[PDB]
């Protein structure tokens, strides 16, 4: 004797022992990246090529 | 098998309805109300299958079975 059996109700395990298909379906993919960056460029110039005679002595 | 095409006409889905009175003990018997529930034409001469009665709390508190009277 294996007790009340529902007639309608789907086949699901409900005690100890009954089996259970398990459709092992697993699709984890998990990602993240980051960067930074800086940079700064100077030029700096001043010739007095030819210098006047009234500020040759700046 | 599972994979086939079954196209049956002289089956019906139905919820039943009735109601626990009080003191009542296993064994006796109540009316119950059968209703069809999808794109059924007509419960005329039906029977009803062995049907638990659930209760709020899920549980079984009667067992239904019987022939359906259909007014006509």
């Amino acid at each position: 004797n294996y007790g009340y059996q529902p007639l309608f109700e789907d086949r699901r395990p409900r005690n100890i022992g009954d089996t259970l298909t398990i459709v092992l379906q697993e699709n984890v993919s998990a990602s993240k990246s980051s960067s930074a960056n800086a940079s700064r460029d100077g030029k700096t110039s001043f010739g007095f090529d030819t210098v006047p005679r009234y500020l040759q002595g700046l | 098998p599972t994979g086939t095409n079954m196209q049956l006409k002289n089956v019906a889905a139905v919820m039943v309805t009735a109601s626990y009175p009080p003191f009542a003990r296993q064994g006796q018997t109540i009316d119950v109300v059968v209703s069809s529930m999808g794109n059924a034409k007509s419960l005329r001469g039906g029977t009803l299958l062995m049907t638990p009665l659930k209760g709020v709390d899920s549980q079984v508190y009667a067992l239904a079975q019987g022939n359906i009277l259909v007014g006509g």
